[PDB]
């Protein structure tokens, strides 16, 4: 089926570049236009940009037009969006969706949407994570003292599901972000891109 | 830039409850060559991405249940639910694609149920904490119903499957 | 057989055979009304190379040359001894008397406007070039500027054509006009076109396809180019018609005229936006230029140090002294440089 | 008063052609401009193209050669001509007056505008 | 007929403070009125004119009804500030009159060029020209009850570099504003006859009643000012045309602060 997958996000400072890159699979990626997307809690989704099928017309955001510069390679079945003088309100979760062909006969909007990437922007370096394990039925495990906020938890390398809480995180009064995952049984591993650190809570 | 509104911001229903949201728009949105409304609705749970639900604002698209049911004209729609399932708990955005592509501020649906008993446990600081100085003890109460119980405290979202809060908090 | 507006009445139709210049044969090739008849070497042979580049286009001969035609100043000896050297004399002349040609087909005027230096299509690198359109250049302007003041001070007619021409100077009314080696059969001495600002007159040389006057013509053809192939010259001709209707007739300026056979010259534009141009270019001349590069943009918009642990309940990986003290101060506050506990 | 009637705004495809008039009803000094401005929702109004008495005229750096300002001889009637419109172009267009009757001061007169949308669709 | 004097005078005061007062409420009341860059030139003036009824007419007034001079120690700050007043009133209607031509003859440039900056900066340099011609040569006796006798050099300078030379600039500036009036007039003419005076009267008279008020009211007064020292001319002319003078500054918001923008301000405040 389509598939889309973005990467390049991460941690970078305001003012630098960052090239962020999509790959799509499962269709004629060359016949369909894209679009990248933008969401944030403070204001929610909002369409950034937009390239057409042959890349004849782009379409840009009436806040980010100048700034940004998206693109395509049909060869490689690639899209690509380079933003440039990053701002403070340019941090959110970016998603690549498909525009299915000529929605003016048919009227079938964008339908199928990527995992998407987080990119944050701040002038702090990068901190990799704590974990401290928790035990007593159930177990938990604090990660605390990480800046960036991708960060995922898996106990027992996913081998269940049921009964998992990852608490969401928050703003620590250093600057800093913490959460909790508990399990209630009747060791677990942390990834952190950003840092890239894959470490073992017990 | 057509912008678009969401009267509901959020509001919590009971399961199989009849829910209505309406959503407002600033200028026609009518297509003169088809006669068709270009509006769509999408549905975004927590920790996925948006999915597509009714588009032209009258159709219903493939694999969406029955229940959506999707009605309106000018700039007043409305998305109608007549059985919210507890696995509906997500968050609707209305979305035009005729003139430049905007989204709204979206509407937070959640699912009221019984009053369910918390379980509370309690975990004091580990001795890898204590080794760099933090003595935080962190406190947690599972399956909250409502979502309230040098100290913060984080939430989990209300799950999908037994519609039920879960509260931590630490020093 | 020979039907009126020829060039015009082929296109709706598509007879066996055509006799006209090549300039038409390559949007009749463009779209297939032209068999691509197959020549013969000893056909080849008996025949000049210019007249087969000349009908050569997308690199297949599609006719047989015929002639060449060049356009020819045509005086009366009756009338005056020497011909006029240069264009600005011609004012004076005519005025002492009391030139008339056609002036309704663009190609009789065409060497006035070209002449300094006005082009279409330039050819650049051995081939044209269909964006670049120098018909609202300063040489076009001056050669059109001075056609329409020359109508204006009465010694010209607005309405006058090649028949009213050709009959007027049977008669020994005119004293010259232009034209090429057709008009020698109904009618002196021909020469050189004169010349405009020190420029010389660069005429369209015409070869048809499926002595002192031959010397003159020559001249006035090694002095001009030989019409291109390209589709778009039919187009563009009709532009430059309107042009000379708007020019002659005065019905409106110079400028709006030259904006005018520009807008029309654009095949990719389509017709509401052509129109759309026109009024903006009528309501509004003092932005024209503007206009026009914004009609060219829209022209190409619709064309076709790692650190790796090992404790006994922390282990995996993260991210010399200046790092290497950063990782020690990390796995202090956890509880290719490698550590284990 | 002065009355000001607007017309010509509705829905248009991308790159299409569009053609406002607005007439002026009423007593209107001989120096006097006539401009059209346009409103998008949430962002401020800005100035699309004005043209005086005196024939000359001015545009913005965005509409510069795509758009066309002009008015009637006697009939004090404005013709905007929008060529190229682009998806960005979508605005409530108000046509300002601004009479100089009084040589102290100006006074502004407006219309309410008129809604104009540029559509986006992909046919064929 | 002293007691009627004084009623006349003091219906002047106050009607000059209430139209000063009621100026400045209605453009600091509203947002529409202070976008307009030209009103701040008009603040100015309101300002300049406020001061006029506040720090110099009343103190005449009363000297007059008393027949005397009882401030002690007041002549030379009273006449400082008397003169500072009439030269930034004076330089506020030249400035407001440039401003409207190279708004009339070049909007677009006009548009883009003059910004609140701008204005703020012209007001500033007039002020700054009005206290240097009033306090600098009071306070350093150059310009020597109180009568304050002034030297025929200082006079003839002040006259010429506060009334002479804004009003050549004024009267220049209506010159060529009314024959761009004129030319626009005779092209809209000549293009209805051809499709088949008044306005060119209500230009005229609208120009006077612009020019002419200021112009009888402030000419007099400087022209004895300047014959007097040279000399002859009594006082009580001299003070009926001072008052004369002033009642232009009363007079000025009525024609330059009247517009139908001004209008609809004062009816939606009161
Ligand atoms: C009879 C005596 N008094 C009053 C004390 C004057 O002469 C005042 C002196 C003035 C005066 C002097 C010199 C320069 C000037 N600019 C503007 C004025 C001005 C105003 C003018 N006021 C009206 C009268
Ligand atoms: O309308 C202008 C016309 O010019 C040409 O035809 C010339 C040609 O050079 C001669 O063979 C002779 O017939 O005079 C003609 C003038 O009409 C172009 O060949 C033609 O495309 C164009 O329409």
């Amino acid at each position: 089926d389509v598939q889309l997958v973005e990467s390049g996000g991460g941690l970078v400072q305001p003012g630098k570049s960052l090239r962020l890159s999509c790959a799509a699979s499962g269709f004629t990626f060359s016949n369909f236009g894209m679009h990248w997307v933008r969401q944030a809690p403070e204001m929610g989704l909002e369409w950034v940009a937009y390239i057409s099928s042959g890349s004849t017309t782009k379409y840009y955001g009436d806040t980010v037009k100048g700034r940004f510069t998206i693109s395509r390679d049909n060869p490689k079945n690639t899209l690509y969006l380079q933003m440039n003088s990053l701002r403070s309100e340019d941090t959110a979760m970016y998603y690549c969706a498909r525009r299915p062909l000529y929605d003016g006969d048919y009227g079938y909007p964008m339908d199928y949407w990527g995992q998407g990437t987080s990119v944050t922007v701040s002038s702090a370096s990068t901190k990799g994570p704590s974990v401290f394990p928790l035990a007593p039925a159930a177990l938990g495990c604090l990660v605390k003292d990480y800046f960036p906020e991708p960060v995922t938890v898996s106990w027992n390398s996913g081998a269940l599901t049921s009964g998992v809480h990852t608490f969401p995180a928050v703003l620590q009064s250093s600057g800093l972000y913490s959460l909790s995952s508990v399990v209630t049984v009747p060791i677990c591993n942390v990834n952190h891109k950003p840092s890239n650190t894959k470490v073992d809570k017990k | 830039n057509i912008m678009l509104t969401q009267s509901p911001s959020s509001l919590a229903v009971s399961a199989g409850e009849r829910v209505t949201m309406s959503c407002k728009s600033t200028q026609s949105i009518l297509y003169n060559s088809n006669q068709k409304t270009y509006l769509a609705w999408y549905q975004q749970k927590p920790g996925q991405s948006p999915k597509l639900l009714i588009y032209w604002a009258s159709t219903r698209a493939s694999g969406v249940p029955d229940r959506f049911t999707g009605s309106g004209s000018g700039t007043d729609f409305t998305l109608t639910i007549n059985s919210v399932q507890p696995e509906d708990l997500a968050v609707y955005y209305c979305h035009q694609y005729l003139s430049a592509w905007t989204f709204g501020g979206g509407t937070k649906l959640e699912i009221k149920r019984t009053v369910a008993a918390p379980s509370v446990f309690i975990f004091p600081p580990s001795d890898e904490q204590l080794k760099s100085g933090t003595a935080s003890v962190v406190c947690l109460l599972n399956n909250f119903y409502p979502r309230e119980a040098n100290s913060q405290e984080s939430v989990t979202e209300q799950d999908s499957k037994d519609s039920t809060y879960s509260l931590s908090s630490t020093l | 057989e020979h039907p009126d507006k020829l060039e015009e009445k082929f296109p709706q139709v598509a007879p066996d055979i055509i006799f006209w210049a090549h300039d038409r044969f390559g949007g009749y090739a463009q779209s297939g009304l032209l068999a691509e008849i197959t020549p013969d070497k000893a056909f080849q042979d008996k025949l000049y190379p210019f007249t087969w580049d000349a009908v050569r286009y997308n690199g297949k001969l599609i006719a047989y040359p015929i002639a060449v035609e060049a356009l020819s100043l045509i005086y009366n000896k009756d009338l005056l001894p020497n011909p006029p050297k240069t264009w600005e004399e011609i004012p004076a002349l005519d005025k002492e008397l009391k030139l008339m040609f056609n002036l309704q087909e663009p190609y009789f005027t065409w060497p006035l406007i070209a002449a300094d230096g006005g082009y279409a299509f330039k050819y650049e690198n051995g081939k044209y070039d269909i964006k670049d359109v120098g018909v609202d250049n300063a040489g076009a302007k001056a050669g059109l500027t001075f056609l329409v003041d020359l109508i204006k001070n009465k010694h010209m007619n607005a309405d006058t054509d090649y028949s009213i021409a050709e009959a007027a100077f049977n008669k020994g009314e005119t004293a010259m006009t232009i034209n090429g080696p057709w008009a020698w059969s109904n009618i002196y001495g021909v020469t050189v076109l004169p010349t405009f600002k020190g420029q010389p007159s660069k005429p369209f040389v015409g070869v048809l396809s499926a002595d002192p006057r031959i010397a003159a013509t020559m001249e006035n053809a090694q002095k001009g180019e030989i019409m291109p192939n390209i589709p778009q010259m039919s187009a563009f001709w009709y532009a430059v018609r309107t042009a000379v209707i708007n020019a002659a007739s005065g019905r409106q300026t110079v400028d709006q005229a030259l904006a005018f056979a520009q807008i029309l010259i654009m095949p990719n534009l389509t017709e509401e936006q052509r129109n759309g141009f026109i009024q903006s270019l009528k309501d509004d001349p003092s932005v024209s230029k503007e206009i026009l590069a914004e009609a060219k943009k829209l022209n190409e918009h619709q064309a076709p140090y790692k650190l790796v642990i090992n404790g006994k309940t922390l282990k995996g990986e993260t991210t010399a002294e200046t790092a290497e003290k950063a990782f020690k101060q990390y796995a202090n506050d956890n509880g290719t440089f490698t550590v284990t506990e | 008063q002065v009355q000001l009637q607007e017309s010509g705004g509705g829905l248009v495809q991308a790159g299409g052609s569009l053609r406002l008039s607005c007439a002026a009803s009423g007593s209107i000094f001989a120096l006097n401009i006539m401009g059209w401005y346009r409103q998008a929702p949430g962002k401020q109004r800005e100035l699309v193209a004005a043209i005086h008495s005196g024939g000359t005229t001015n545009y913005a750096n965005s509409v510069k050669g795509r758009f066309t300002i002009s008015r009637d001889n006697a009939a004090n009637t404005v013709y905007l001509q929008m060529n190229s419109l682009k998806p960005e172009d979508t605005a409530v267009y108000y046509c300002n007056v601004k009479d100089f009757g009084a040589i102290v001061a100006d006074r502004d007169y407006w219309g309410q505008g008129t809604q104009v949308t540029v559509s986006s669709l992909e046919h064929h | 007929v002293r007691i009627l004097t004084a009623c006349f005078l003091s219906l002047l005061i106050l009607s000059t403070l209430l139209g000063n007062t009621l100026v400045c409420a209605a453009v600091i009341r509203f947002r529409h009125l202070r976008s307009k860059v030209t009103n701040f030139f008009v603040i100015s003036l309101a300002v300049s004119d406020l001061l006029v009824a506040v720090l110099v007419m009343p103190w005449k007034a009363v000297a007059e009804i008393a027949g005397f001079w009882p401030f002690g120690s007041f002549c030379n700050i009273w006449v400082a500030f008397d003169i500072m007043c009439s030269t930034a009133s004076i330089w506020n209607l030249c400035v407001i009159s440039v401003d409207r031509y190279w708004a009339i003859s070049s909007p677009f440039r006009y548009e883009r060029k003059m910004t609140p900056k701008a204005a703020f900066i012209l007001i500033s340099v007039a002020w700054t020209l009005s206290v240097l011609i009033s306090f600098i040569p009071v306070q350093l006796s150059w310009h020597k009850n109180c009568d304050s006798s002034l030297s025929r050099t200082y006079a003839i300078s002040s006259s010429v570099i506060s009334f002479y030379i804004p009003v050549a600039i004024m009267i220049v500036t209506y010159t060529r504003i009314y024959r761009i009036a004129q030319k626009q007039i005779r092209r809209i003419a000549a293009l209805e006859r051809a499709a088949v005076f008044k306005r060119e009267t209500k230009v005229l008279k609208t120009l006077s009643v612009i020019m002419g008020v200021f112009v009888c009211c402030w000419l007099p007064f400087f022209i004895l000012n300047c014959i007097l020292p040279f000399c002859c001319i009594d006082s009580n002319t001299f003070d009926v045309f001072v008052w004369f003078g002033w009642a232009n500054s009363a007079l000025n918001p009525i024609i330059y602060a009247f517009n139908a923008d001004f209008r609809k301000a004062f009816s939606t405040l009161l």
